[PDB]
């Protein structure tokens, strides 16, 4: 049968059979913490806080790569998930130097809202303060690498989605850093189309839009107007936002679609700035 | 580079302590009125610290 | 030989520290004021792009965080070069003022009016706002209402009260609409009042002191400001 | 300069229109040139057509690969399980502190190099202190000198 | 002494680039018997039966896996063999490659020809510069017998045996890093599903199985069922290779048949401790497996008895350390290794194993404290349930294990300021 | 940075207050350090309260003081009269487009370094192509790799 039946956290769920929990999820109310699952690109496993557990299985297991199997009661929210959820997220705030105080995306950071949602008032793992660069060469992007939650939304959006794959990862371990092509700068990258689609799915104020720092958040918008880009034929759909009369942030819906959101330069980048003239 | 509010008038400060200081002098027993005097030359200019040491 | 420390200076902001060396004879050789804290903001910021600084700068301080907003952002307007807009003049003008309000209001009611009421030798427990709040009910409670309405305009204007955001490098990010202009507008025949009561109290301490509040620490200098044509400019 | 720009784009010759082949293709221009410069993977990139970030992350993403010139005389000391319960640790921070270069890099002339490796076989004669060429069985704190001169 | 060794039993007897010698010692005549007579259902059923749990560090019925590994919908399946070492002082990969480098060749052409695989591969790492060539060696002369090629012994049947010089990464240790690798490509363990015995090489089906379960392939069908039954206890069957090594006489490759008491495998088959001085504990699996002390002698080492202990028996790198090695001190090793040895996707691979380093050369240095050691155990739990592939959810069981066997010994590294071995306060 | 300081400092200690003496004390330094450095010089400036632009004028003055690192093997080719006349310069050129180095300056690792010399003596032997060890009598065009190869 095709239509499977769950049970997630007691409220009974439909979906198709390959689809994945997350996707059970998602697709009738429930709620599970994701930071590396952007709806689109293929479930990338790293984040590993979607977790949950099957009853009578004593072990968890990703709702985001973990298949849906035709009858059985999943858990999300519990003593035991919520604590290994808030580890994770300290587990990040400690690696990584992250100051919410200057971030553009304070408001937005996908972070952020998972630790405000598990009250994460501490870090209790020591905070290693390493010195992660700050590649702000390109004047249109910047990616602030000391809030990277190293989640590969941004390879696979340039992998996958746009193509001119210009970000992979550096080295192994701990030392694993998203570069642009040959461990350069972004500006120094040849194959970079100034696309933006890696600002749209970063969800932790890595890659920043800089012309629309501080603007363009989402939880600042006075309007969120849905449309067509008119600027050339492929009319990609957008989700303008709008903060006192001014788009501030062009987000191309459409993630479903073959295109995937990845609006061009012309559409991320002269759609708001013309809202300024 | 930020030059900041109380950064000028620190030799005010620093000068005002020393005629305040000056003029309520006792060799011993050093009392709490005068250091209030000492204390409020400062909070004339009411300097905010934060700023002078960014 | 020997020394005094005042160390923590306080109803000030920041950290002090007084030291005031004497002789063998129990006489001040020389005084000096220390500030014992440093954080940085000169080399923290080198890699930022500066459009990051009118959110930077401002965490120097959180009794004046527009003063350092409005200065980043005038540093940053002059980055870009742009002109800028004459209403975008007018609010950030308004922030400031409100800002000076505040702050000025903090500065007298609650560091500085102890000892100005009370005197230089009062006890040590009443010489604090929350003293003031019980031996003179109403003052407190105005210079309160001062700060709450430069505190209004900030947050009217920038989100938050303390470390706002309202001027972006180019402009500001948001107006007044007519609702909250007439409900700022309607607190300052009262505000008015409290200042020129301020006012009237000051001069009547600095007026009955008369000659020996003219010499404390007054020293010949120099004295900087910002000027227009002939006129003060606070922006 | 020019060198190094038709090497590598002979090596690729036998792997084009092949699926795969960048974890070998790299060794050889390891063995051969002794390190990958980014001019190498420039042109494997450009041959191959694969994208020049993924080369660098496959690279920089496996131990022997050295994109900096190595040197010389590896170094290459054990930091395997049966060395480092007898003491390897100690052998490998004396001839760190004596080489003076840090943990993984090479000399400031290309003289040696530094490679702290995984069993070397001689797991019965531990620790072993390998100088590039053979084994060395015992290598007690004093011994590390009369090597290190010999090979230089 | 006495193993009863039947894995390595020609070993360095056979000279390794001398085929004829190996078919002397009845090698291929099982290639024969398979290709020849044995349908490919009977030794599939064969091995099955044989109760062959999977050496490949994790245990499992290889008859199983193979069962899975023919199923899949596809014409152009793989056998790999993974001849890379976990633990970076086991060599018993390494001395199997170079002892007996035909057995690992008739395995391989056997299971390829019972899960219907056509190509192969055999990855070994590069950095060892002895193995690469005799098995190079032994692909040619056996090339010219006609043993890898088209219609091998007569059969209908195609095997090309390719030989992928490992690039040093312990994180191309699982399953489906090494199929990243041998597509050449950074080595990070995709979630399954996509599962690897049916999408896994190039989207083709995969059968990753271990060098040295590979090696036991060709004494399955030359002997029978019974045989490879014959050898201990009933829940586990079969016998492993032990790279017996450390501080306690002398190493090499000692190949006990099965559950066998720890006692009569380092007390006096090594023979006593280097200096005589009793050991306080033994690593059973590596870094990826936990640590026995002195309350497990009396214990059979098959899979079953010792997963509940907390050690899965991983590849064989049992090391011996007495007194005079801190416990804390090759935890914090284990874990560097591990810290060392990982792609990076994962945030509790990535990050947890980094603050467990931190706090066990915090404990180490004895700058530690009470909470330090609850967070360590709770982050070492997180790590092991949430961590993606299995390297990372192995990787603090030098922890985890060493808090279940040596908790007063933590204890006495912070409340107390002391350390067994006085290397540093 | 700091192994270059002292070491100066005190080969001067024989020389203070005694008036000349400067062409000894680089012959020291050089002999030690294998070059002059622009800390050594600017020590011995110091020290001897000598001008530094006197000092340098001296250490450029002279052939065999060397400012920057001379390599670990020099190739002195013999630029005599006896060896020209017997076609050195044949000898010397082909050394030149070998190392394809300048005439007179280091390879990029420090590892050999061409210095044409006056005389070594063998004008018996002629040419002699000096490898940093002994003389070498015949040096035709053709045995001029066969003693490269064997000294790096
Ligand atoms: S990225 Fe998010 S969590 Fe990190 S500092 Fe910025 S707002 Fe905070
Ligand atoms: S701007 Fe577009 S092409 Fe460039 S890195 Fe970002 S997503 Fe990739
Ligand atoms: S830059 Fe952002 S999107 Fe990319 S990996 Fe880092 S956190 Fe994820
Ligand atoms: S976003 Fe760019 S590509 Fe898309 S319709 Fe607009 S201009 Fe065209
Ligand atoms: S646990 Fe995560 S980081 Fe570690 S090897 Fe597996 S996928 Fe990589
Ligand atoms: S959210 Fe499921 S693992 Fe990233
Ligand atoms: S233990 Fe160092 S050689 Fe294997
Ligand atoms: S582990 Fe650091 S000395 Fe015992
Ligand atoms: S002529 Fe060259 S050696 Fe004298
Ligand atoms: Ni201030």
């Amino acid at each position: 049968m095709k239509e499977i039946t769950l049970t997630i956290d007691g409220k009974v769920c439909k979906g198709v059979q390959g689809d994945t929990i997350l996707d059970v999820a998602n697709k009738n109310d429930v709620y599970i913490p994701t930071l590396c699952y952007q709806k689109g690109l293929t479930p990338i496993g790293a984040c590993r806080m979607c977790v949950v557990q099957l009853e009578g299985n004593p072990k968890m297991l990703p709702s985001c790569t973990t298949p849906a199997q035709d009858g059985m009661v999943v858990v999300t929210k519990n003593e035991k998930l919520k604590d290994y959820r808030r580890q994770i997220l300290e587990l990040l705030f400690a690696g990584r130097n992250h100051f919410c105080m200057y971030c553009s995306q304070s408001g937005d950071c996908e972070l952020q809202r998972l630790a405000i949602e598990h009250e994460m008032d501490s870090v209790r793992f020591p905070y290693l303060y390493e010195d992660f660069e700050v590649d702000a060469t390109d004047p249109n992007l910047m990616m602030d690498h000391n809030r990277c939650v190293l989640c590969q939304r941004c390879i696979r959006t340039c992998s996958e989605i746009v193509g001119a794959h210009t970000l992979d990862l550096e080295r192994r371990g701990w030392q694993a850093k998203v570069i642009a092509d040959l461990g350069k700068r972004l500006r120094e990258s040849d194959t970079c189309v100034n696309c933006g689609a890696c600002a749209q799915s970063c969800p932790t104020g890595t890659i920043t839009i800089r012309e629309f720092a501080y603007r363009g958040r989402r939880s600042e918008c006075d309007a969120v107007v849905e449309s067509v880009c008119p600027l050339c034929a492929v009319g990609c759909k957008i989700k303008t936002y709008v903060r006192t009369g001014s788009i501030v942030r062009v987000e191309g819906t459409g993630v479903e679609e073959p295109d995937g959101g990845q609006l061009c330069h012309m559409g991320r980048w002269w759609l708001p700035e013309s809202t300024e003239r | 580079n930020l030059i900041v509010a109380t950064g000028h008038n620190n030799f005010a400060m620093n000068k005002g302590v020393e005629m305040v200081a000056k003029k309520y002098i006792t060799g011993t027993n050093v009392p709490e009125g005068v250091f209030n005097r000492l204390e409020h030359v400062i909070r004339a200019y009411d300097p905010c610290l934060s700023c002078s040491t960014h | 030989v020997f020394k005094l420390e005042i160390n923590p200076v306080t109803r000030i902001e920041g950290h002090g520290k007084i030291t005031v060396m004497l002789d063998e004879s129990g006489h001040v050789r020389e005084t000096r004021f220390h500030v014992t804290q440093y954080r940085g903001f000169e080399v923290f910021t080198h890699g930022r792009d500066f459009r990051e600084m009118p959110v930077i700068t401002p965490r120097i301080c959180g009794i004046c965080p527009v003063s350092h907003h409005l200065a980043s952002a005038k540093a940053c307007d002059e980055i870009l070069g742009v002109t800028i807009t004459p209403a975008a003049h007018k609010l950030r003008e308004l922030m400031h003022m409100g800002q000076i309000v505040q702050s000025h209001a903090l500065s007298f009611f609650h560091l500085s009016s102890p000892d100005i009421l009370w005197g230089f030798d009062a006890p040590v427990k009443i010489r604090n706002v929350a003293g003031l709040v019980d031996r003179y009910p109403e003052l407190a409670k105005k210079g309160i209402m001062l700060r709450k309405f430069g505190q209004e305009i900030i947050k009217t204007l920038g989100g938050k009260k303390i470390h706002p955001w309202h001027s972006i490098p180019g402009g500001v990010n948001r107006s007044l609409t007519p609702q909250e202009r007439d409900a700022i507008a309607a607190q300052l025949p009262e505000m008015k009042s409290i200042a020129m009561e301020a006012i009237k109290l000051i001069k009547d301490y600095l007026q009955e002191g008369g000659e020996e509040l003219k010499e404390f620490a007054t020293l010949d200098t120099a004295y900087m400001g910002l000027v227009r044509d002939g006129y003060l400019e606070l922006y | 300069t020019v060198d190094v720009v038709e090497k590598v784009k002979e090596i690729v010759a036998p792997w084009k229109g092949k699926q795969g082949g960048l974890i070998p293709i790299l060794q050889e221009v390891q063995r051969e040139l002794g390190y990958l410069p980014e001019e190498a993977l420039l042109t494997i990139s450009r041959e191959l057509k694969m994208p020049k970030a993924e080369v660098y992350g496959v690279a920089t993403f496996y131990a022997q690969f050295h994109l900096k010139p190595r040197g010389r005389h590896v170094i290459r000391v054990c930091r395997g399980t049966a060395c480092h319960v007898r003491g390897s640790l100690q052998i490998l921070e004396k001839v760190k502190q004596m080489l003076g270069i840090e943990e993984n890099e090479t000399t400031d002339d290309l003289r040696f190099t530094l490679e702290p490796v995984a069993c070397l076989g001689a797991c019965g004669l531990a620790p072993v202190m390998m100088v590039d060429e053979d084994t060395h069985g015992r290598m007690t704190p004093d011994k590390i000198q009369a090597i290190l001169d010999k090979y230089q | 002494s006495k193993q009863h060794r039947i894995v390595l039993s020609n070993c360095g007897y056979i000279d390794p680039e001398k085929i004829e010698e190996y078919i002397a010692r009845d090698g291929y005549m099982a290639l024969g018997k398979a290709l020849l007579e044995m349908t490919p259902e009977e030794v599939l059923e064969e091995v099955k039966k044989s109760g062959l749990r999977g050496r490949g560090g994790a245990g499992f019925p290889t008859g199983l896996k193979w069962e899975f590994a023919k199923k899949a919908s596809g014409d152009k399946k793989y056998v790999i063999c993974n001849a890379d070492e976990g633990d970076p002082g086991a060599f018993m990969d390494r001395s199997t490659l170079e002892g007996d480098p035909h057995s690992v060749i008739e395995g391989m052409t056997i299971g390829a020809y019972v899960i219907g695989a056509d190509e192969g591969y055999i990855y070994c790492r590069a950095e060892y510069p002895l193995a690469i060539k005799r098995l190079k060696i032994a692909i040619a002369q056996a090339e010219e017998m006609g043993l890898l090629g088209d219609h091998i012994m007569g059969t209908n049947f195609s095997f090309h045996l390719h030989l992928k010089e490992g690039a040093g990464a312990f994180v191309c240790g699982e399953e489906t890093a090494l199929m990243a690798s041998i597509e050449g490509r950074r080595g990070m363990p995709r979630p399954r599903p996509p599962f690897p015995a049916q999408h896994g090489l190039w989207g083709k089906p995969t059968n990753i199985n271990n060098v040295e379960t590979w090696a036991n392939v060709p004494r399955i069908i030359l002997n029978g069922a019974d045989w490879f039954a014959s050898m201990g206890t009933e829940k586990s069957k079969g016998t492993k290779i032990f790279a017996l090594t450390g501080k306690i006489t002398n190493t090499g490759l000692i190949e006990v048949p099965m559950g066998i008491t720890i006692r009569e495998i380092i007390y006096e088959l090594g023979g006593g401790i280097l200096n005589g001085k009793e050991f306080k504990a033994v690593q059973i699996g590596g870094p990826s497996g936990g640590c026995l002390t002195k309350e497990h002698l009396d214990l059979p080492i098959d899979y079953e008895s010792l997963t509940a202990a907390g050690a899965i028996m991983g590849s064989g790198g049992l090391v011996v350390m007495d007194e005079d090695t801190c416990m804390v001190d090759v935890a914090k090793f284990f874990l560097e290794f591990t810290q060392r040895e990982s792609c990076g996707k994962c945030v509790p691979c990535r990050e947890g194993t980094k603050q467990m380093l931190l706090m066990l050369q915090k404990i180490c240095n004895g700058e530690g404290t009470m909470d330090d050691l609850s967070k360590l155990e709770e982050l070492a739990h997180m790590v092991k349930e949430t961590s993606l592939c299995g390297l990372g959810q192995t990787a603090p069981n030098p922890v985890i294990t060493t808090i279940r066997y040596f908790r007063d010994e933590y204890v006495a590294h912070i409340k107390d300021k002391r350390c067994p071995a006085k290397i540093c306060p």
